[PDB]
């Protein structure tokens, strides 16, 4: 039962680079579609698919197209990446088209930043904060704060590990990033997430407490030219122990 | 030209209603959708109407009139989990969707024991920075953004100790500026009254 | 107006013949076919100059996908009734959906299936159920209620969407469907008396014989027929009583007029 | 299995009259399934230019089909449709009555 299952989740091109764009249901649908998503606008189309053996343009097919492999596989193509396809694109199935009450389900979307030049890639550079005694002794409750700063563009994954483990109770992450510099269209990020706990769970001092923050980035074959370290997909991470 | 209209945005306060509205102007209708998006995930299937009237489906209710061209979603007895942004969409007559722009609904949680605070907290030996936390206020607090370009400051975050039973509003300011102080951080938010600043 | 309606067929066909189209879909205004659609061309295609005048090519182009997905949709149905039933080589399932706009300006809507040309299962729109004549349609009758819905659904797109659809037609082909070409009648002596109609549109007509007043039961209707050129022609036939005269007439309603012919 | 055998007609367009140009028409409907043949005759053999409606669909979910030539009647040439369909043993010809 998977669903909806499409790749990559998270992708940076340059200007004038092709790709393909991967979505597979495995619910026996009859039915694939490809949405891109842009803040302020509903959903618009690109392509579809009706049947297995068929398709035709969406609303905004300019710059795309698509094949139906078979029936569970519908891959949506960029032929020459332009900034303006920097978006979010979801691929959706359904039963069938043209009925009348039948829902669309949809695959988990896929981040797509596209760039004139790749020296904007920026890492996060990540830090945690330990509690304030004045939190602890006023409320018997503890926050550490992680941040990641720097970033660009908006392609991470921040998560809490308490002694190994990935915890989400007492967490709480900005839904959005902040723009570090909100004049600048190009501007790097920042995040903020919080991990609250007791202060006795804070005052054991074999508690491990780890931000990671997982970041998309370059891949091997993009080319770097820039004096700083490539950018890269990786993983950034900070930590802190309890303190009793 | 066909048309989906709905509010951008919509904001009540946990355990209470919201009803959300769409109206659309189309070329023939074959039936009205609600989608549930939460941030950074992929839509979800909510409702589908076509003939007249309300139909519930547990805490959410669905409303559609054909003859004024629009649908309300009804969600009773608002929890945290129900923050997401909802999107309508419309069936034309030649079966196409035409999507809504989607409303954000955001829920203010029912902070039973206010206890407005800014800490500073520690300093960590990696990073040049110095980070002030604003916690434990009453959702009517807003947070306004910085107005100095090297003071970051976030919005508003509701925190759930689900052990504990308790939620949390808070927001994060923080610089390198060496005149940067906690007990300044958030000076350009109005904040409650008897908003505790421990000594430095 | 007189009454119209808009209609659309389906034949899916399951083991059909070298040439012959497994699918094909047609739809008609009146006696009028306006689309067609097949398993060999795969294009929606107008059938009436006025249809091709009045609808844009994105029109055909949506449509053209979406009865793709209705051919494997029918396909695949099929195969669901023929294996159930138990049935081995070709085989035909049907499909019919539409409206009428009546005179008094009320109207109704139907969507039926048949299995090899039988009624199969019959939509009540009123009730929001399926009509059943057998196990097997029994079986896709439970399957469909279940999806309360998709009978909703169908129930909106009979009352509102076809009507709509339907008016729209009517404009585009009114030259055509709103016309009115009254019959030429005359009484044959062939012994029967024979009450011949020709050269009328629209196709439907009342023809009758009267004896006395009363009306004969005793009356050979004959079929409307299409004389080619748009028009139809039609017959009814009385047998005289070797015995005794009587005062026969023919009567003929067409469009509002009525019409006797006694035979003197 | 009901199949339904083609009922089948034969007819002018307007009111024969011999030496004026007419169509003979021959109008095959209600049968099940829908593959058939048909073919008009003059003196018993096949005429060539003989046009036809695409086949039709009535709401009984029989089918029907006009055929038509454009012909000029005589008193002495015959006419007729001959018509084959799974029902029929073997094809079915039915002569122009004026
Ligand atoms: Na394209």
């Amino acid at each position: 039962n998977a669903g909806v299952t499409q790749t990559p989740k998270f992708q940076v091109l340059k200007t004038g680079q092709s790709m393909t764009l991967q979505c597979a249901q495995d619910m026996n649908h009859n039915s694939m579609y490809w949405y891109r998503q842009d803040p302020g606008m509903g959903l618009r189309l690109i392509y579809y698919s009706a049947s297995e053996g068929t398709t035709d343009k969406g609303e905004v097919p300019n710059g795309y197209n698509v094949s139906r492999l078979n029936k569970r596989e519908f891959s949506l193509r960029l032929e020459s990446a332009a900034p303006s396809q920097t978006s979010v694109y979801f691929c959706a199935s359904s039963v069938w088209t043209g009925e009348g009450s039948g829902e669309l389900f949809f695959g988990e979307g896929s981040r797509l930043t596209v760039l004139e030049d790749l020296k904007n890639v920026f890492p996060p550079e990540v830090a945690v904060f330990e509690p304030s005694e004045a939190e602890i002794s006023h409320t018997q409750k503890a926050t550490l704060v992680c941040l990641a700063t720097g970033f660009y563009p908006d392609h991470v994954e921040l998560s809490w590990w308490v002694n190994g483990k990935e915890v989400h109770s007492g967490v709480c992450t900005d839904p959005q990033p902040l723009k570090e510099q909100p004049a600048l269209n190009d501007s790097r990020y920042a995040l903020s997430s919080r991990l609250r706990v007791s202060a006795t769970f804070w005052q054991n001092p074999r508690n491990h407490f780890r931000c990671q923050v997982q970041f998309y980035g370059l891949s091997e074959n993009d080319e770097w030219t820039q004096d700083r370290a490539k950018p890269v997909t990786q993983i950034v991470s900070a930590e802190a122990w309890g303190r009793a | 030209g066909q048309n989906i209209d709905q509010p951008t945005e919509m904001t009540a306060t946990e355990g209470a209603i919201v009803q959300i509205n769409c109206t659309y102007q189309t070329s023939g209708f074959n039936g009205l959708f609600w989608y549930q998006q939460h941030a950074g995930e992929a839509p979800t299937f909510l409702s589908y109407n076509v003939l007249d009237g309300l139909e519930e489906k547990g805490r959410f209710s669905s409303f559609l009139s054909r003859s004024k061209g629009y649908s309300y979603l009804l969600l009773k007895e608002l929890q945290m989990k129900d923050s997401a942004s909802y999107l309508c969409a419309v069936k034309d007559s030649n079966y196409q969707l035409i999507w809504g722009a989607g409303t954000k609904l955001i829920i203010k949680p029912d902070i039973q024991n206010p206890d407005p605070a800014v800490y500073q907290l520690r300093d960590s030996k990696s990073s040049d920075k110095s980070v002030c936390l604003f916690t434990d206020f009453d959702s009517q607090t807003n947070v306004s953004q910085s107005k100095d370009s090297d003071v970051y400051i976030t919005d508003k975050c509701v925190l759930d100790m689900r052990s504990m039973d308790f939620k949390s509003n808070s927001a994060v300011a923080w610089s390198n500026k060496s005149d940067f102080a906690c007990a300044n951080a958030f000076n350009n938010s109005i904040i409650p009254e008897d908003t505790f600043f421990p000594s430095p | 107006m007189r009454t119209h309606s808009l209609r659309y067929f389906r034949l899916g066909v399951s083991d059909p013949i070298h040439g012959v189209p497994e699918f094909i879909s047609v739809g008609y205004v009146d006696s009028h076919p306006i689309t067609t659609y097949d398993s060999v061309t795969r294009q929606k295609e107008p059938r009436a100059p006025w249809m091709a005048e009045n609808l844009a090519p994105d029109h055909w182009e949506r449509y053209t996908q979406l009865l793709r997905g209705w051919q494997q949709m029918f396909k695949v149905e099929l195969k669901r009734l023929q294996r159930h039933y138990n049935h081995s080589g070709s085989h035909t399932y049907q499909r019919m959906i539409g409206c009428e706009l009546l005179e008094d300006g009320s109207t109704t809507g139907f969507l039926q299936y048949a299995y090899d040309g039988q009624d199969f299962l019959i939509f009540n729109k009123d009730t929001l159920s399926w009509l059943a004549v057998d196990n097997v349609a029994h079986t896709i009758k439970q399957a469909w209620e279940a999806n309360q819905h998709e009978l909703l659904y169908q129930k909106n797109w009979l009352e509102e969407e076809c009507i709509a659809w339907l008016k729209r037609f009517l404009e585009y082909g009114k030259d055509t469907l709103q016309r009115t070409e009254p019959p030429l009648v005359r009484v044959n002596r062939k012994t029967a008396l024979f009450c011949k109609a020709h050269g009328f549109y629209p196709p439907e007509i009342y023809m009758t014989w009267m004896k006395n007043g009363e009306e004969i039961q005793e009356i050979d209707y004959g079929d409307i027929l299409p004389s080619g050129d748009g028009t139809y022609q039609a017959w009814a036939s009385i047998e005289l009583d070797p015995q005794s005269s009587n005062l026969y007439s023919c009567h003929v309603e067409h469009s509002g007029v009525h019409m006797v012919l006694q035979v003197p | 299995m009901i199949q339904r055998t083609p009922k089948i007609q034969v007819y002018s367009r307007h009111p024969a009259e011999n030496g004026k140009s007419n169509f003979l028409n021959c109008y095959v409907s209600g049968f099940h399934p829908s593959d058939i043949e048909v073919d008009l005759l003059k003196n018993g053999e096949r005429i060539e230019k003989v046009e036809h409606s695409d086949l039709s669909f009535s709401k009984d979910w029989s089918f029907y089909l006009l055929y038509y030539t454009e012909f000029t009647p005589t008193e002495k040439d015959e006419y007729a449709c001959r018509v084959n369909h799974v029902t029929l043993s073997q094809p079915k010809i039915v002569k122009w009555d004026r």
